[PDB]
DNA sequence: GGCCCCCCCGGC
């Protein structure tokens, strides 16, 4: 009973860039530049559980063949990244003599670089420009804007978009045919549905499903995976009446457990995004609830102070 | 950067500024013949656009692009430089300049600059924004006044929103470090206050002016504390009971019979200074803090230079009492 | 501990150890159950308000999977120890990349309150979870979503406490009262429900109150009026009348009878005004801005009431702003 | 007194208490008639520490029922240094203490100092973790194995240990380089403390980190040998023997993949 | 003592000298003899009695002996910062209880665990309390958490769950007037009739205030040296109530309704000291309870008061808040 | 190797 398993998250993680999928672009490119060799500088950007790290990891390991383990140098944020480690440990790896084949170049990938300090990233320029006949740099990274604009100056730009439905579900597919799992079609709507385009989401709830009730359908998935509450409070600030806002309200967000301020919040998020309402009035509304904000954070965290935030938002936009 | 302030006149500036579409055309066209891959001139100048005058950057950009597309025409050009687009915080200056555009609050400009671009425009640097928008909301030509609005209500209504984000700045920055009021901050004391007043700037852009005017008022009340604890031995009254009621009685006794007795009051003034354990120091701060119709800096500048100077050889010439030991 | 557990408060004397023992919370149960029976237990993220029994059933799945020694099995980590950048980079990537010392097993970390954690050991924690995944597993038990980084979020599989039904109340009530010889009328079980908006620890500290009020356990009955005696609550007869006289009376037969309802059982204002507000919940209103006023009204005078204030001036505001919103309805 | 031991030199109990001080920080002692037992488990419950005392490291030694003393090691390394180097130390506990009196009297004068340590309620329990039959042991001097270990930190935070025929190896892997030691067993007649002995039933390999082994070197001060103990699915075990008791590091093996 | 004020030398000493918080002491008093004290939030206003009834449990719970070795006391006067509470806090209450010598465990019950009295709970940060929460449960058999707070918003909800509640009601003149007399029969106080019941009315829930006001009138009495009974005139000016005669004029030259007179008779009354909050709250007795004004009068005056009271309990100027009061009121 | 001290972010 203390044999773990392997999640499907790892059992399943793609080994060879043609089993990644989403940015075909990049990916063919990727491909191409590993066949032909010559990797230049790289920084890759996107939202979590798209499949970066994978495809660094892929590509690395494809170019350097059996040499992976003396030709990556790999830290992440997990690792000290400080600017003695930059100015040593990368310095050291760069300068390394390690015979390659001739179309082949030392890698070093910084995972999670949005995390790094300034000043490596500043002292890594000139590291990553005397010596990039031997080696090369990967980084990636959340959020593009926390690297400096010379490091992307020095580095090629790899922006992943969000992963289509139609990708999720032909992956999806394929790991139940290798699983041997048995599925309906509403069941697998509904896990992309909630997935909302992370495929490591959506591999967990497809794992928790089956792994707890056997069969797939929109019953079983739903049983154990909520729909995203930014959706419900969404229909909830575009309600057309007050009755209908207060109704939603006390079913599927304060009798389900969802704390005071995680509904602000997300309520704050969601004026902030409706492009279906008129700036004005989104910021008449922000402005509210920026007010019930403040008024949670003091300590009334109570359902009347929602129901007066939403009575007031009706009342604007009346 | 202020960083850089000591190097202010020891060194030879040279500034190089980003390199023309034009100047660099023949060198990317040889690039692409040396490289075989099509690349059509008229679309190169989008390039440095998507890249801003840098040459590495569009090099890479090439280098990467012509590993799979071997054509560069007008067909591609539009994905390229959207997914290829630099992005760079703007200054202060651009950042007031930017949000103070009645463009980008219209029906259209609002569907391509949305709010989530403005609060991310103000939190690129949001030490600054609050400020530059607090001082030059009241130098615009508005452009999207409503039907009927005057400009000074929507100079009011902005002032009353940037009162409330004062506000919420001063609770976030409280004990608690209630620092995910951030992003309200930005609507309260930028974005909602620019949206008021957005149009055309009347003038040039002035950096905010409150940073030099609280460092003075800081030096002030230092000066006006050091002023009230030397005179607090004799008096009963506080800082700024003195500031608002002692300071001009205490003129008509410092200031005035330089300018009737002329050299002759000097014994009442250091007789005065000894009671109340004053010094010269103390002398010029004090007359320093007037304001209005009663500015002394005239009255003191006429003063005969003889007179200055027997009162200063006077002061110098005997010993005086200390209020405070090493202060 | 000190002496026995029946010195414990009840809170912490009745809390559960396996899992058969937790209450409300039947297909979070279940699912775990069947994770630990066949060996594919993936990351876990307990989300829910307090009192659910989280910690509880985490402990509970803990005892279940390692046994009687699964203190010293896993690495418990919560708001009261230091939980930095440090921690994480040495003592949480030791554990996860060490074998097992007493017997053989995978490695448990659960990292309890992580809602209080720094945004740097979060993003730390990631290249962690995802390099030991293999021989460690990682449960992180939350009360605000708000508070993690989307990148934890994405790594760990949601469960959601719901409050706690009725009928499980119930249960543990009846369970209760078994193991401490009392008895419980239906009145006083309906108030205990209804004011315990679904956190056990509140029942559990009621009915210890009432137990210790009783003049003898031994053979008294405990009511609702034993309750509201204990908690200081207004009984619902008293909103009914406060309420009546406040919309159909005058203001000065109003005024008196809301100071003498408070005055005969020192009753507090901003429970009579959660009281009206729940029975008012419930009015066929014909008009909007009547209940928009209402609500507005009385989120400010509780807000005003949270800070402190002149207590009659709040009663007369409250009388006040309901006279008015139900001016509107005509 | 319920509890009196009388320790011969304070030295005696402050060198055991040092040996083992920078890897644990809470300590629980079981005082029965035998002797004085501790077990103590590091933050990161990858390294346990568990110390034996016999009667005949005391002077005089009463102990009527068995005590648990829970204790935080800095706090006692603090009173110990409060305390003098040439000073009788005596440890002195009540029924069911609150707290542990540490006596220090000089015979030379007449000064007393009586400290005064409150209790930790630490429950807890033994499991007297130590398995029957390891798969491979060896003794050798504890200073080589010091020198061995402190040479191979530098390079690496990792130590392999492979054990098999007629031969040890300690293997470091850095990112400056790589090194390696081989010591085979040999028996010395003239200078037996510097023999190395190895006995083994089946080849073992083994990684640790090297901080672990670095704080365990440090209790080189209290014996001239040291005893490894290695076994496949079982923590490796190094002892150092006292004058009469000992004290065992069990370090759990990092895991493979 | 004879050195000490009256407030403090009437501090309760054990749990019977408790007077209109009986709900809470019956329960406390049971703990004695149950040994499962939980984990307590008192709460409630100003001046109810909550610190003087913790320290009077603690007292019978352990005795003089043992008090100072079995709490651990710390209150707004301390740091009380993150580090504090998961430093000192969790020491103490981790550590084992100390060892009762036999007279105690004679004459006390000596209960085994010890308590930590976290007075002004209200003024510590959030993050600082979010770090008690394993601290009571994982160490409540050895040790028990006492919370003392004036607004029970200021606690986060999972320590107020994890406490049990305790509201501490006002003391009026229906349910304190005992212990009132009680002092001032023990002192000696001459009073006329209701002169005790109108001090505890103008305390308004406040018993330090209304034996503050005592001891004042009592002194005054003593200095006068004539004998006579203290009268309620005396008590009222002691108090800075404001005479009726002012009132009336105030709210004559309210309805006069001319803003000039208004502003000038302000300006004047303003002169006297009078506490704002008391002219507030006296005008909103005589306007509720006067009977010649209609619904919707009282319906705007109600909000405007409440208003007003709000704005001043924000520490602003009086003058200014007065004057838009009576200005809005002299045009409803 | 360990304190002690100074500068700098902090929303998504
Ligand atoms: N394009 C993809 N195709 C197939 N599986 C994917 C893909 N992307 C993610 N996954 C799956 O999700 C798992 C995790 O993918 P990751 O590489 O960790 O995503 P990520 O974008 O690197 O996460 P972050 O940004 O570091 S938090 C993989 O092992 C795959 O099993
Ligand atoms: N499902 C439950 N069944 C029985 N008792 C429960 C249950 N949930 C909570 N309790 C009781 O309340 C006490 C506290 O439960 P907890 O496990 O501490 O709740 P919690 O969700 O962990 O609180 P938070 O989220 O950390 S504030 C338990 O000892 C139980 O006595
Ligand atoms: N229930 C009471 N019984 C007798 N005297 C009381 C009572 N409450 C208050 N007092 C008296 O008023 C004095 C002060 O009481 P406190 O204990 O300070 O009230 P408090 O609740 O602690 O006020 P806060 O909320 O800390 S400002 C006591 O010394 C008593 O003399
Ligand atoms: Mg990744
Ligand atoms: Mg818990
Ligand atoms: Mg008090």
């Amino acid at each position: 009973t203390l044999s773990l398993q392997l999640p499907w998250v790892e059992k399943y993680r793609p080994q060879v860039l043609s089993d990644i999928v989403g940015n075909k672009e990049t990916i063919d490119r990727l491909q191409q530049i590993a066949k032909d060799g010559n990797m230049p500088h790289m920084i890759i950007s996107g939202m979590p559980g798209i499949g970066k790290t994978t495809s660094v990891h892929c590509l690395a390991h494809e170019l350097l063949g059996r040499s992976y383990a003396d030709g990556v140098l790999e830290l992440n944020a997990s690792d000290d990244r400080g600017i003695d480690v930059v100015r040593n440990q990368i310095k050291h790896f760069a300068q390394k003599k390690l015979h390659l084949p001739p179309g082949k170049h030392k890698i070093v990938i910084l995972d999670e670089a949005d995390s790094m300090t300034a000043g490596a990233q500043q002292a890594l320029r000139r590291t990553m420009e005397l010596y990039s006949n031997s080696t090369r740099f990967a980084f990636a990274c959340n959020q593009s804007n926390k690297i400096i604009e010379p490091l992307q100056s020095r580095c090629a730009i790899l922006r992943y978009s969000k992963l289509s439905d139609e990708d999720v579900l032909k992956r999806l597919l394929q790991i139940i045919k290798l699983e041997d799992v048995k599925y309906t079609n509403d069941g697998l709507e509904a896990i992309i549905f909630t997935a909302e385009g992370d495929m490591r989401q959506a591999i967990n709830n497809l794992q928790s499903t089956v792994a707890g009730h056997g069969l797939v359908n929109a019953d079983n998935v739903f049983k154990i995976v909520d729909s995203p509450h930014p959706l419900i409070v969404k229909k909830m600030l575009l309600a057309s009446n007050l009755e209908d806002s207060i109704q939603i309200l006390r079913t599927d967000l304060w009798k389900k457990g969802y704390s005071s301020i995680d509904i602000v919040t997300t309520s704050f998020r969601v004026t902030k995004n409706l492009a279906q309402v008129k700036e004005s009035v989104r910021l008449e509304m922000i402005k509210e609830i920026g007010l019930t904000h403040m008024r949670i954070l003091e300590g009334v965290g109570t359902y009347l102070q929602l129901a007066s935030m939403l009575a007031k938002i009706h009342k604007l936009n009346n | 950067l202020p960083k850089m302030r000591p190097f202010d006149r020891v060194c030879l500036d040279i500034q190089f500024r980003r390199p023309d579409a034009n100047s660099i055309k023949s060198r990317l066209m040889t690039i692409a013949i040396r490289e075989k891959f099509k690349l059509d001139p008229n679309v190169i100048d989008r390039l440095i656009q998507t890249t801003r005058g840098d040459i590495r950057q569009v090099i890479n950009l090439l280098s990467t692009i012509s590993t799979t597309t071997k054509t560069i025409n007008h067909e591609n050009i539009n994905e390229i430089s959207k997914a290829w687009e630099k992005n760079i915080a703007l200054k202060p200056f651009d950042i007031a300049h930017k949000m103070l555009d009645g463009q980008i609050y219209s029906d259209i400009g609002s569907r391509n600059f949305t709010l989530n671009d403005k609060i991310a425009l103000y939190f690129d640097d949001f030490d600054f924004t609050p400020l530059m928008i607090q001082e030059n909301y009241l130098s615009t030509r508005p452009s999207v006044l409503k039907p009927g609005q005057s400009h000074l209500e929507a100079v009011a209504e902005a002032a009353n929103c940037i009162s409330l984000g004062d506000i919420v700045e001063k609770k976030i920055r409280s004990s608690e470090q209630l620092w995910s009021l951030l992003p309200l901050h930005a609507v309260l004391s930028s974005v909602y206050p620019a949206s008021k007043v957005a149009g055309h700037m009347a003038g040039r852009i002035n950096f905010t002016a409150w940073l030099g005017q609280n460092s003075k008022s800081a030096k002030y009340y230092r000066l006006l504390q050091e002023i009230h604890y030397h005179t607090r031995l004799g008096t009963s009254t506080d800082k700024i009971g003195l500031r608002l009621d002692y300071l001009p009685t205490f003129r008509k006794r410092l200031l005035d019979p330089f300018l009737k007795q002329g050299a002759d009051a000097i014994s009442s003034v250091i007789e005065v200074m000894d009671d109340y354990y004053l010094t010269k120091e103390d002398w010029d701060s004090i007359m320093e803090f007037f304001v209005g119709p009663d500015v002394t800096t005239a009255i003191i500048k006429k003063i005969p230079a003889t007179v200055k100077s027997g009162f200063t050889r006077k002061y110098n010439s005997m010993t005086h009492p200390v209020a405070i030991y090493r202060t | 501990e000190k002496r026995s557990k029946e010195n414990l408060p009840w809170v912490e004397k009745y809390r559960p150890e396996t899992l058969d023992e937790v209450y409300g919370q039947n297909e979070v149960i279940t699912t775990v159950r069947k994770f630990v029976d066949e060996g594919k237990l993936p990351h876990l993220l307990f989300y829910g308000p307090p009192g659910t029994g989280k910690t509880s059933t985490i402990v509970a799945l803990a005892r279940e999977i390692y046994g009687k020694n699964y203190s010293n099995m896993v690495l418990e980590l919560n708001a009261s120890d230091d939980r930095g950048i440090d921690v994480v980079r040495n003592q949480i990537k030791d554990f996860a990349s060490t074998r097992q010392i007493f017997s053989k097993g995978f490695k448990l970390i659960i990292l309890d309150e992580a809602d209080a954690m720094t945004n740097a050991a979060q993003n730390a924690l990631r290249r962690v979870i995802e390099r030991y995944t293999k021989n460690t597993r990682f449960c992180v038990l939350a009360n605000y979503a708000h508070k993690l980084t989307p990148a934890l979020l994405s790594r760990c599989t949601r469960f959601r406490f719901q409050p706690l039904p009725q009928e499980a109340i119930e249960r543990r009530i009846a369970n209760v009262l078994v193991h401490e010889k009392l008895k419980l009328s239906p009145n006083a079980e309906k108030a205990l429900i209804e004011l315990s908006n679904g956190d056990m620890r509140r029942v559990l500290n009621v009915l210890q109150s009432c137990k210790a009020t009783l003049d003898n356990p031994d053979e008294d009955e405990i009511s609702d009026d034993v309750i509201y005696e204990c908690c200081g609550a207004p009984r619902p007869s008293d909103l009914k009348a406060v309420l009546k006289s406040i919309l159909e009376d005058d203001w000065g037969t109003a005024h008196y009878t809301l100071n003498k309802v408070r005055s005969a059982k020192g009753l507090a204002l901003i429970d009579l005004i959660e009281g009206i507000v729940k029975i008012l919940e419930d009015y066929e209103l014909q008009n909007e801005e009547t209940r928009v006023h209402l609500l507005t009204k009385l989120a400010d005078i509780e807000y005003s009431i949270s800070k402190g204030g002149n207590d009659q001036i709040q009663g007369s505001a409250v009388i006040g702003a309901i006279k008015a919103s139900f001016e509107n309805e005509t | 007194s319920m509890l009196e031991a009388k320790f011969e030199e304070a030295s005696l109990f402050k060198r055991i208490i040092d040996g083992f001080k920078d890897c644990v920080q809470l300590v629980n002692f079981q005082c029965k008639e035998d002797g004085i037992i501790a077990q103590a488990v590091d933050d990161s419950r990858v390294l346990l520490v568990s110390l034996e005392i016999g009667v005949e490291a005391f002077q005089e030694y009463r102990c009527d029922h068995p005590v648990t003393l829970g204790m935080d090691l800095t706090s006692l390394s603090k009173i110990l240094r409060c305390g003098n180097n040439t000073d009788t130390l005596t440890l002195i506990a009540d029924n069911t203490p609150d707290s542990i009196i540490l006596l220090f009297e000089d015979t030379k004068k007449d000064r007393i100092a009586e400290y005064s340590l409150k209790l930790m309620d630490i429950d807890a329990d033994f499991l007297k973790i130590e398995e029957l039959q390891y798969d491979s042991t060896l003794s050798l001097p504890s200073s080589e194995f010091s020198k061995i270990v402190r040479d191979l930190s530098q390079l690496s935070d990792s130590i392999n240990i492979m054990i098999t025929k007629e031969t040890i190896k300690f293997v470091a892997d850095g990112d400056i380089g790589s090194g390696s030691v081989i010591i085979k067993p040999f028996v010395d007649m003239e200078h037996p403390e510097t023999s190395i002995k190895l006995e083994m039933d089946q080849p073992v390999d083994l990684t640790f980190g090297a901080k672990y082994l670095l704080d365990i070197i440090k209790g080189s001060s209290l014996s001239d040998r040291v005893g490894i103990r290695l076994s496949s699915e079982a923590p490796a075990l190094f002892q150092f023997d006292l004058k009469s008791g000992f004290l065992q590091f069990f370090l759990a093996p990092k895991f493979n993949d | 003592l004879a050195q000490q004020p009256w407030v403090e030398k009437y501090r309760p000493k054990n749990l019977d000298e408790v007077t209109a918080q009986d709900h809470a002491v019956t329960v406390l008093k049971k703990t004695l003899k149950s040994a499962n004290l939980p984990h307590m939030l008192f709460y409630g206003p100003p001046g109810t009695g909550k610190t003087s009834t913790i320290l009077a449990l603690t007292k019978e719970l352990y005795g003089p002996d043992l008090m100072k070795s079995r709490i651990l006391e710390l209150n707004a006067s301390d740091e009380r910062g993150i580090s504090i509470v998961r430093e000192k806090v969790k020491n103490f209450a981790r550590l084992t209880v100390s060892k009762p010598s036999k007279h105690d465990l004679e004459n006390y019950p000596c209960p085994p665990y010890k308590i930590i009295i976290l007075d002004e709970a209200d003024s510590m940060t959030a993050d600082a309390q979010s770090a008690l929460r394993r601290t009571m449960e994982t160490y409540s058999g050895v040790t028990r958490f006492c919370l003392i707070c004036n607004y029970v918003t200021r606690i986060i909800d999972p320590l107020a769950s994890r406490c049990s509640k305790f509201r501490f009601k006002a003391l009026d003149a229906s349910n304190a007037i005992d212990r009132l007399r009680f002092i001032s029969e023990q002192e000696n106080v001459k009073c006329d009739d209701g002169v005790l019941e109108r001090i505890l009315d103008i305390s308004a829930g406040d018993l330090r205030r209304g034996i503050t006001l005592l001891q004042s009138a009592s002194k005054g009495a003593q200095y006068l040296g004539d004998g006579k009974n203290i009268t309620s005139t005396q008590v009222e000016e002691l108090a800075g109530v404001v005479p009726h005669d002012i009132l009336i004029e105030i709210v004559e030259k309210v309805k006069s309704g001319d803003f000039d007179e208004i502003k000038k008779y302000v300006n004047t009354f303003m002169k006297s000291g009078w506490s704002a909050a008391s002219v507030v709250n006296q005008l909103h007795e005589y306007y509720i309870t006067n009977d010649n004004f209609d619904t919707n009068f009282k319906n705007q005056i109600s909000w405007l008061l409440f208003t007003t009271d709000s704005r001043l309990n924000n520490g602003t100027n009086e003058h200014i808040q007065l004057l838009n009061l009576l200005v809005k009121i002299s045009q409803l």
